[PDB]
RNA sequence: GAAGAUGAUCAGAUACCGUCGUAGUCUUAACCAUAAACUAUGCCGACUAGGGAUCGGUUGUUGUUCUUUUAUUGACGCAAUCGGCACCUUACGAGAAAUCAAAGUCUUUGGGUUCUGGGGGGAGUAUGGUCGCAAGGCUGAAACUUAAAGGAAUUGACGGAAG
């Protein structure tokens, strides 16, 4: 039967959609079905963030961040925990997970 | 329904709703009878007089049934100005 | 497109006789759906109507009194004999005793016992009941 | 809504409405009296005017075309007739 | 020894309540069987079927056993119950009491001339249950009720003596044929004629007229 | 609509329709295209004598196990060879 | 039809003003757009209280119709309604449901608090769904206090208040106290100011 | 753990709901007076009923306890929620002596037959 | 076996069968 | 990067993985005409229920930012409306169910019209025709064989799936 109501892509009024790899396994997803995932990550872990603060030569240097958006086929995505299996009813829910 | 003769064959000639006129069938418990106290000119309710109506099921279930008391009640003077017959 | 005025009369009445309403609007009107209503209006099924004059097809206002039960066209108008409309009515009406079948004879538009008293047929139209 | 008057909208609910959706349809539409600042001469105008307009006495255009109501020019006042 | 525990049941253990009538013109809930036993002493039940249902388990098959009774007087009323049970005779036994808390009246009327007492249906009426789509005919004085045994018995116990039978789907699913044509039978107060045109005033409760017979 | 023609003039449209798709019945198809003339053994009739060529055991189908004891025989209308099972126990000993 | 004497009085319309009764949600569904007198531009809707008026009135004189004033049952799940109905059954002698309501209260007979009121007055239709919802299984007519988001399902006579507010709810319990004490009698007449106050019937948290 | 079970809380909860006035703060008179009320056939069950009917009966004293209902808790209730203010916290005295309706809201009030003295607040947001 | 190559092998059957006949044309 | 060559893994892998790699991938002139070419949902018309978003146009209006200092600036905000791409709730209603605002207004069976199916295989095969340079496309059987094949859902068992 019909899984999902929207065919677990996000293609209506539209033909076709040009398609990414993924990062992982540079596979071919179609862009409107890829988990995409915005990073925002500091490049220097918390740990560090001191000593090479103290190591700098300048008195109040920002340290720059590291943005990345990622893109992974549903394989990719599942194996690595991105996205996990929900239930029949848990499925509908498209509000994002409420962790931040 | 009756026979040649005349007589009532008929049991139980049932009830209609009050506001689609739809006949109130036998099981259809979400089917209510508003009853409703007649109230003398020293504003006291008269005991055993009442107006009453009924609702089928369809109509309380689509929410049409607060709407059909505004214009019942309203025909037979149980309340004034609150339902309009123009929207 | 718009191949039958009187089958869109007759399914917005029956919509609205469905969902319990009292009232029903229909666009365009006609001679021939004002005749049909006249008949359901004599044998009680419908209230009065209202013709509204827009230059143009026009428009109606049918008063419902929850009498309906469904009322329908037959496409195509069939034609029928005097001696088919017994067929008619055992396939479309409920019972022996009640219900219409509305048919366009050269004596008018008329209701199918109306037709066996003064002896006509014609084509079949509707239903009523 | 069981029980409605279709025959008698509310004036306020029959403004909204679309003017095909109207009980007869009617216009929006109307027609005004144009003074340029120039001189006084009426000059009847279609609000929705497809056409860029100029009065007669003087050669200067009353309203430009736009998507819908015509956009009349600085100077220029119109009372609807 | 039954001591009732709803106010339609106080006011049947009393002379209150003399017909099922009462109880159907005001749609009341019927919880207890023993009202229905008061009022319509003379009942016939029927089991149509008997079916085993079985739920997987680790260890194995979980049998139960499903029954399927027709209650009617062959006068006007007519219920249908289905119940499970671990054994035949206990599920044969609790449908019987389901069978009697859904016992509805049917309106007979008369095919043609109104001449004698009812013996057909007022109109054609239809029941669909899953697949099962049943429909009822009224038919002449003659014919007998046109159907297959398993419609046939509903509609003996129901008091109809004349009636067509058309069904559709898979008929042979007999809890789906009976709870449609239980439906259809039914659907004959449900179905506006003009002789039923006429209004008539709202009367009372019997739970309100005897409110105080009925309070505990 | 239904999806299939309605109009009083349709006449032409609902046959040829209907008789283009009654060839998906395989008893009407069978019946028209002279299946059983052609093709059956028996020629379409209900029987049909043979002489008995050689006695022949058949094994049954699973589950079940046994030898069926069947005969062939070559029809004299057509010369046609076809497996005659021969009925009951012990009437292959009148079959020669 | 009715006397004059049942209008709404400035005082009524007093207490009404003074505990917000007219101030309705900013989304009304349509089928409680007559109750509406006007949108205030922020997005509150006001509750035409003339209309609220008149529907307390006419659900009073319905709760008077029942001959056991035990057959009423008067509910809250919201805690600001809770001490209402209970003090709304003490005067009037109604069965008060205050808090959870079982599931199986009106349907499941075998129960311990198995009820069948003639009559369910529900404080919000929306967090008093199941009380609603099993008065459709029992054949049970149901008053219920709506605001303009409200829904209307199986509700027959709706009272246009904010149902949202600590006063609100009291006040319009203790308005129809009053009234279903007037018509039967007990209180003399629609002149007479009542004993009890409409402090009483509102919502005390547990500091005091 | 040491979590009682259902045999010994619902009758523990009986026993309050029958004989709250007999019973007391005391599990050595509790143990007692159980032997007397109820028929307990083993010594251990006893003292596990008495000693959790303590427990309940020191939780009622510190207020009204969830799922238990004596015939005096609400008795002591029902005059114990009596408390209403001399000033009415709704009568407009808190004010100047007139509503602070909206603007807005005073044409209904307009609208009906009403003159009420009116301070008009625009929030206007 | 899956339809695709059921499919296949059958065309590569066909084109064998295309080929033998041509021989006597 | 098909093919091919190669290093690993393996019992074997001319498979997955690694390194190279020819057609191909791009383009111009021509062919081919097929895809799970899918919303597996023909097209036209009418009606039946609530809600909030959004894209395009139009029409009325702000404690808003900005032109420029303001308008005839633009953006934004609030309302209506026509058209779209969709979505949320409910089920009057439909359905075998999954589910569906159409898959509803269908035994209370008829708004107009085109195409297609008739148990599973054999088989989209054989043959003939026709189109194509070819690959192949379109049209398209029968003999024979068979009691099921299949759809949706339930309980369990299992999973080198998650918690
Ligand atoms: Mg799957
Ligand atoms: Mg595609
Ligand atoms: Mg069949
Ligand atoms: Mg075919
Ligand atoms: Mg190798
Ligand atoms: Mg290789
Ligand atoms: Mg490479
Ligand atoms: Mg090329
Ligand atoms: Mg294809
Ligand atoms: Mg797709
Ligand atoms: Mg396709
Ligand atoms: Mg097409
Ligand atoms: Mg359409
Ligand atoms: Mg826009
Ligand atoms: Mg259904
Ligand atoms: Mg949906
Ligand atoms: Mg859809
Ligand atoms: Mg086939
Ligand atoms: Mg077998
Ligand atoms: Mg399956
Ligand atoms: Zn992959
Ligand atoms: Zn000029």
């Amino acid at each position: 039967p019909k899984k999902r109501a929207s065919n677990g892509r996000n293609k209506k009024g539209r033909g076709h959609v040009k398609p990414v790899r993924c990062l992982n396994c540079a596979r071919c997803v179609p862009k409107d079905k890829a988990i995409k995932r915005v990073t925002i990550r500091n490049m220097v872990e918390a740990a560090a963030v001191r000593d090479l603060s103290e190591a700098s030569v300048y008195a109040e240097y920002a340290l720059p961040k590291l943005y990345n958006k990622l893109h992974y086929c549903v394989s990719c995505a599942i194996h690595a925990r991105i996205v996990r299996v929900r239930s029949r009813t848990d499925r509908k829910i498209r509000t994002p997970p409420q962790r931040k | 329904m009756e026979n040649d003769k005349g007589q009532l064959v008929e049991l139980y000639v049932p009830r209609k709703c009050s506001a689609t006129n739809r006949i109130i069938k036998a099981k259809d418990h979400a089917s209510v009878q508003i009853s409703i106290a007649k109230v003398d000119e020293d504003g006291r309710a008269i005991a055993g007089e009442n107006i009453t109506y009924a609702l089928s099921g369809y109509v309380r279930g689509r929410g049409e049934a607060d709407d059909s008391l505004n214009r019942l009640a309203q025909q037979d003077g149980l309340l004034k100005n609150v339902w309009s017959y123009s929207r | 497109t718009r191949t039958s005025v009187l089958a869109d009369a007759l399914n917005a009445i029956n919509n609205a006789e469905k969902t319990g309403k009292r009232q029903v609007l229909i666009r365009p009107s006609s001679k021939v759906i004002i005749k049909f209503l006249t008949v359901m209006q004599k044998h009680g099924y419908i209230g009065e109507f209202e013709y509204i004059d827009d230059h143009r097809s026009g428009k109606i206002v049918v008063q419902l009194n929850g009498r309906l039960n469904k009322c329908g066209v037959i496409q195509p108008r069939f034609n029928v004999k005097i001696n088919d409309i017994e067929r008619w009515t055992d396939n479309l009406l409920p019972a022996r005793q009640f219900g219409y079948v509305i048919l366009t004879t050269s004596a008018g538009i008329m209701d199918h016992e109306e037709a066996r008293r003064k002896h006509v047929s014609g084509k079949i139209l509707g239903f009523v009941y | 809504v069981l029980v409605q008057d279709l025959l008698h909208p509310s004036p306020a609910t029959e403004a909204k409405q679309h003017k095909l959706k109207t009980l007869v349809q009617q216009p929006r539409s109307f027609f005004m009296d144009v003074k340029c600042q120039g001189c006084l001469n009426i000059t009847t105008v279609f609000s929705h005017a497809q056409t860029a307009v100029t009065c007669d006495s003087c050669s200067t255009v009353l309203c430009t075309p736009t998507g819908g109501k015509a956009k009349l020019t600085e100077g220029c006042s119109f009372r609807r007739k | 020894g039954w001591t009732p525990v709803t106010k339609l049941g106080r006011l049947v253990k009393a002379g209150k309540i003399t017909s099922v009538e009462q109880i159907y013109l005001h749609s009341l809930p019927v919880k207890e069987y023993q009202i229905i036993d008061l009022l319509l002493p003379d009942l016939k039940d029927d089991v149509m079927k008997i079916r085993s249902v079985q739920k997987q388990t680790r260890a194995g098959q979980r049998t139960r056993m499903k029954a399927v009774v027709v209650i009617g007087d062959s006068n006007g009323h007519v219920g249908l119950g289905i119940k499970t049970a671990k054994e035949v005779a206990s599920a044969i036994k609790a449908a019987i009491v389901i069978a009697k808390l859904s016992i509805i009246p049917i309106r007979r009327g008369y095919w043609g001339s109104n001449l004698g007492q009812p013996h057909s249906l007022p109109c054609k009426v239809t029941g669909k249950c899953g697949s099962v789509a049943v429909r009822l005919i009224p038919a002449p004085r003659g014919k007998g009720i046109v159907a297959s045994p398993v419609v046939k018995r509903l509609m003996q116990l129901a008091g109809v003596e004349d009636v067509y039978t058309s069904s559709s789907g898979s008929t042979r699913t007999t809890e789906n044929t009976l709870k449609a044509a239980f439906a259809a039978i039914g659907n004959t107060y449900s179905f506006l004629t003009p002789n039923l045109w006429a209004e008539t005033p709202l009367a009372a409760s019997p739970l309100e007229v005897y409110a105080e017979e009925a309070a505990a | 609509g239904k999806g299939k023609p309605r109009g009083l003039n349709s006449a032409r449209k609902l046959r040829v329709h209907r008789r283009n798709n009654r060839w998906a019945d395989q008893a009407y198809k069978a019946r028209l295209l002279g299946t059983a003339f052609k093709s059956s053994p028996f020629g379409g009739s209900s029987h049909a004598k043979g002489i008995v060529l050689e006695k022949i055991g058949i094994e049954s189908k699973q589950p079940n196990s046994a030898i069926r004891k069947c005969v062939r025989v070559q029809l004299i209308k057509n010369g046609k060879k076809v497996t005659a099972f021969v009925p009951n126990d012990g009437c292959l000993n009148f079959v020669d | 039809s009715l006397p004059a004497s049942f209008d709404l009085t400035p005082e009524d319309a007093k207490l009404l003003l003074a505990a917000n009764v007219h101030l309705g949600a900013k989304n009304v569904q349509v089928h409680n757009k007559p109750y509406v007198y006007k949108t205030r531009p922020d997005g509150m809707n006001i509750i035409n209280i003339g209309k609220t008026w008149e529907k307390i009135v006419l659900a009073a004189r319905i709760i008077a119709a029942v001959p056991n004033a035990s057959d009423v049952a008067v509910c809250s799940s919201r805690t600001f309604g809770q001490r209402a109905v209970l003090k709304f059954a003490a005067h009037t002698g109604a069965t008060a449901i205050a808090g959870r309501f079982t599931p199986g209260n009106f349907t499941n007979y075998i129960t311990r608090s198995f009820k069948e009121p003639r009559l369910v007055v529900v404080t919000d239709p929306r967090t008093d769904a199941q009380a609603i919802k099993e008065s459709s299984y029992v054949n049970i007519p149901v008053i219920a206090l709506t605001d303009m988001d409200s829904p209307s399902e199986y509700v027959d006579v709706a009272i246009p208040c904010n149902n949202k507010g600590k006063h609100s709810i009291g006040l319009i319990w203790w308005l129809l106290a009053r009234e279903v004490l007037r018509l039967r009698g007990i209180i003399p007449d629609r002149t007479t100011e009542w004993s009890v106050m409409p402090d009483l019937y509102f919502y005390r948290d547990p500091e005091e | 753990g040491r979590v009682r079970t259902k045999t010994v809380k619902r009758a523990s909860k009986v026993l309050i709901e029958r004989f709250y006035p007999k019973l007391t703060l005391d599990f050595e008179t509790n143990k007692r007076l159980t032997s007397e009320i109820a028929v307990i056939q083993s010594k251990r069950l006893r003292n596990k009923i008495a000693g959790y009917t303590t427990h309940l009966m020191k939780r009622i004293q510190k207020g009204p306890v969830r799922g238990i209902s004596f015939k005096l808790q609400e008795e002591e209730r029902e005059r114990k929620d009596q408390y209403v203010p001399e000033v009415s916290a709704l009568d407009l005295s808190h004010t100047n002596g007139q509503l602070e309706i909206d603007a807005d809201t005073a044409d209904l009030v307009k609208s009906l037959g009403f003159k009420i003295p009116v301070q008009t607040v625009s929030i206007s947001a | 076996m899956r339809d695709k190559w059921r499919k296949k092998r059958v065309r590569r059957l066909k084109r064998k069968r295309r080929k033998v006949r041509a021989r006597s044309k």
